[PDB]
């Protein structure tokens, strides 16, 4: 329902998916040769099947391939500061793969929007969707677009002719919440005849 | 910011045992897989080993297979390498490193890989026949041919020392424009030498005061000979 | 286990692009882990590319990696080089037993004119000679390109024992300099009539002579 | 003789915990009642808390209710403080204190607490983000015009040092005449700069050997700076 | 939650008798248990009075204490003033809420003739400018009485940020020396054409102004 979802969300408005009261098998996730790279930071990508969790927060957004490294702790950038942030103690995995076959148009796919101008970096797991005009000068423009006022939102052009280093990609990030409650998200335990 | 500090290398006798460490600062050390890599002077990178984030999985090199020991401890936020049986080739600075990815995969092959973007300060192991011998430092006076608005190179010369490193800063760091410390030179006698001068106009002849600074720390010898162009007296 | 091969020196003007044949002659290197590091001489290496075309922070966008799928090799493309890019490039990776490093490179940026090598020697002094110890000193400075070769000879016979050529050093005048020493016993100093400090500068031999009349 | 020794307080990261101390002699420690008092620089004195003789009762001020703990070891004859969850306003010279006796009172209505008869020597605590920085000194050459029957001005500048204590002396403290150390002052960068000069005869210039001793023990720094006639040539 | 009110300073000839005010905005300090201490500048405060007419060791007989219930106050009487004891005194007791402190009041006894203030401006040192450092220092010394107020200005505009004035301290000639430090930056330090180090001392002010260009 998440990776094969019908609709996608913008990076500046990254949707949050809540996972609870279900059994998830990650063998198909990391055993598939159709996923570009699944960046796993915090515990393990493989020997984690002996660890349970209460709730899992799932987020997904479309970014360019040049920004793959930006989705990580201790990173700075457009998305890494003004749109998303990961703490240095983050637990979870990040997955990205090619999206040219689904999110590219000859005339350019401009449906995806991202924040470009911001006064300060965001907190971890903090989503900013404000459309307030950014003032880059000392003299205020009284909320009027002009020399000292620029739109904080920006879009990227996706075309089939774009190179492998410039094709669009879809990035999915997963995080785990471990409160003082019994676990609700479990993995398939070993079964034998 | 995230940074790593390594210390402990230096003058060590062959065939003995030693202990090394990697200090960490900035990130959750226990959430990452540590590194051990050495870089020999005059050579390139020489990877040693690797270790899982929790210490269960360990990966090693063939050349010194079993010859070292690799370890980490989560609570003290430190990384260790119980290296043993030093030889001639292993003269190399040791660089502790952070993993760019933990256990990433292509899709079918899943192993704890090694990716480095942030490195450590560096600790160098010194295993050699020549001992930690003290140097004799010479002053380099400018020849008289550099006058009348020209540039007269001048400074001091250090030759026949051991081991590395040595730092030269003009006027004890008060002068930085023109400092050109030549790389150290390992001579056939097993000793070291290099050059370091500054570029100043010849209008300072007889008025500027030169004091050449030599900081050969692992042997801790300093020389302050009064620096001047040698007089033209027969 | 395995081995990568790198051209130890490649020269190219900054306006054009250089390539490296990261050829691991054994097995295969398809669908595995990829690394690349660049080293300024005398300092720690800096990562270039990991896993095909992924670049670190602060590096110029000009660098770009590639892999030859058919020939089982890799390559790095840097468009519009700079003289600041003069360094050592290395090819690391990991097959699933161990990590392998290549032969190394000496990339030369042909953006400045070559320099004519002029050499002057430094004979040993009399006071130190009393301990039967003396080292022959050779100084090489102001040569371009930095790819240099130094050889030592004795009475037209090549010398190998005690011969050590040091790393060419970046100079203030954008040129290169280095030195070479040779510690020999005074008996070797006295017996041989003369020696030579033969230095090859891109096919041009530069050499100077020292004599015993200044040793006594 | 009654006197209270002070040591222990100093630099600490906000949000940490530190154990202060105070020790005295020449009296009966198990019987008397002490006190704690800090002192925010440039502001009035402040009450802290009180502990009785038997170690049973414990009253506290409003600010550190629960956040601070205090106890004494009568056998060890020393009093221990424990401050936790440091805030920015905590930086203040602390002062262990004393009551007239154990808690006594009169009038029927009364309570076991009295006055402050002695105090301590003082302890400075530094709760902040800036970390250790070694002192930097320069030879303040006096003006050459101070000749022929006058008094000259010279000294040593202790700038960009952190933290206290830094002791300024001349002839390693032997020549006490004329030395006047100006108070330490913070800068907008969070660092410290102060002045210290000695009133000396102008005729003594260039004759007597000038050395200013600067000792900064917490960083293990001792700097010897000499004053020499100024070379204002062409 | 309480406070005791006393002035900032008291100045009087040595041959007179002066007192101090210790009263509260509320509560009731009558029939209670009171003390009084003194802080000579820059050192450890010392006990003076506790529980009215008591005296410690090593203090002359010039001090006298009392309590009053009409205005809920207590008085420390001092007769035959000297100049050796110029300092600040405060107030303490166990009141209805907590043990409470007092503000403080300087003691001044005119023992030496008055003098005009002396002001000198010290720009940042020559070696400091290349280090991008700035610390403006103004010297206020040999002024009697020791009460001095210093304010920083830049091009006639008052300066408030980075202001720090040291409390005057007794000198060998019984005078006082104070220093005022302004924490600017060289980019902001060099911009202002002029400055002023005002010294308001018993209504007498002498201003000195220099130019930042003197550093070069
Ligand atoms: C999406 O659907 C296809 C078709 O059944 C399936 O092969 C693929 O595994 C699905 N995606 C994921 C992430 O499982």
């Amino acid at each position: 329902e998440v990776f094969n979802a019908t609709r996608f969300a913008s990076v500046y408005a990254w949707n949050r998916k809540r996972i609870s009261n279900c059994v998830a098998d990650y063998s198909v996730l990391y055993n598939s040769a159709s996923f570009s790279t699944f960046k796993c930071y915090g515990v393990s990508p493989t020997k984690l099947n002996d660890l349970c969790f209460t709730n899992v927060y799932a987020d997904s957004f479309v970014i360019r391939g040049d920004e793959v490294r930006q989705i990580a702790p201790g990173q700075t950038g457009k998305i890494a500061d003004y749109n998303y942030k990961l703490p240095d103690d983050f637990t979870g995995c990040v997955i990205a793969w090619n999206s040219n076959n689904l999110d590219s148009k000859v005339g350019g796919n401009y449906n995806y929007l991202y924040r470009l101008f911001r006064k300060s970096n965001l907190k971890p797991f903090e989503r900013d969707i404000s459309t307030e005009i950014y003032q880059a000068g000392s003299t205020p423009c009284n909320g009027v677009e002009g020399f000292n006022c620029y739109f904080p939102l920006q879009s990227y052009g996706f075309q089939p002719t774009n190179g492998v280093g410039y094709q669009p990609y879809r990035v999915v990030v997963l995080s785990f919440e471990l409160l003082h409650a019994p676990a609700t998200v479990c993995g398939p335990k070993k079964s034998t005849n | 910011q995230v940074q790593l500090v390594e210390s402990g290398g230096g003058v060590v006798q062959p065939g003995r045992s030693l202990r090394l460490s990697c200090a960490a600062s900035g990130f959750t050390f226990r959430s990452y897989g540590m590194h051990w890599v050495r870089q020999a002077p005059g050579k390139g990178l020489e990877w040693v080993a690797f270790i899982s984030y929790d210490g269960s999985d360990k990966y090693y090199a063939d050349s010194v297979k079993g010859r070292f020991t690799i370890s980490r401890d989560n609570s003290k936020n430190t990384l260790y390498l119980q290296m043993n049986s030093l030889r001639a080739e292993d003269t190399a600075v040791y660089y502790c490193a952070r993993d760019l990815s933990a256990g990433h995969c292509t899709g079918g092959v899943c192993y704890t890989a090694g990716g480095i973007d942030y490195w450590g300060q560096g600790t160098l192991v010194t295993v050699s026949s020549a001992s930690t011998k003290g140097p004799s430092v010479f002053p380099l006076a400018p020849s008289s041919k550099s006058t009348s608005g020209g540039t007269a190179a001048l400074g001091c010369l250090v030759k026949d020392y051991f081991p590395e490193p040595v730092t030269v800063s003009w006027n004890s760091g008060a002068l930085t424009s023109g400092v050109h410390t030549f790389p150290a030179v390992l001579q056939s006698s097993g000793l070291y030498s290099l050059s370091s001068v500054v570029t100043v106009p010849s209008s300072s002849l007889g008025t500027q005061t030169y004091i050449c600074n030599v900081n050969h720390k692992p042997s801790n010898t300093k020389v302050d000979k009064r620096v001047e162009p040698k007089s033209c007296d027969k | 286990n395995f081995m990568l091969t790198q051209p130890h020196s490649v020269s190219e003007s900054p306006g054009k692009t250089v390539t490296i044949s990261c050829t691991r002659n054994s097995g295969s290197i398809a669908s595995n882990y990829v690394q690349w590091y660049q080293q300024r001489p005398g300092s720690a290496p800096t990562t270039v590319i990991y896993e095909d075309n992924q670049r670190p922070s602060g590096v110029p966008d000009r660098f770009s990696g590639s892999i030859d799928s058919s020939s089982n090799s890799a390559s790095l493309t840097i468009s519009g080089l700079k003289t600041e890019d003069e360094a050592d490039y290395y090819c690391h990776s990991y097959d699933s037993d161990n990590v392998v490093f290549g032969g190394g490179t000496k990339l030369t940026v042909l953006g400045q004119p070559k320099a004519a090598p002029s050499v002057t020697l430094f004979p040993p002094s009399s006071e130190e000679l009393q301990a039967n110890k003396a080292t022959l000193v050779c100084l090489i400075s102001d040569f371009y390109p930095g790819a240099v070769t130094v050889a030592w000879k004795a009475d037209s016979s090549p010398v190998k024992a005690g011969v050590e050529t040091t790393t060419p050093s970046k100079q203030s005048n954008n040129k290169y300099a280095a030195s070479s020493y040779l510690s020999l016993t005074p008996e070797q100093w006295k017996s041989h009539r003369s020696y030579s400090c033969q230095v090859t500068h891109e096919g041009s031999t530069v050499e100077k002579t020292v004599a015993p009349t200044e040793c006594s």
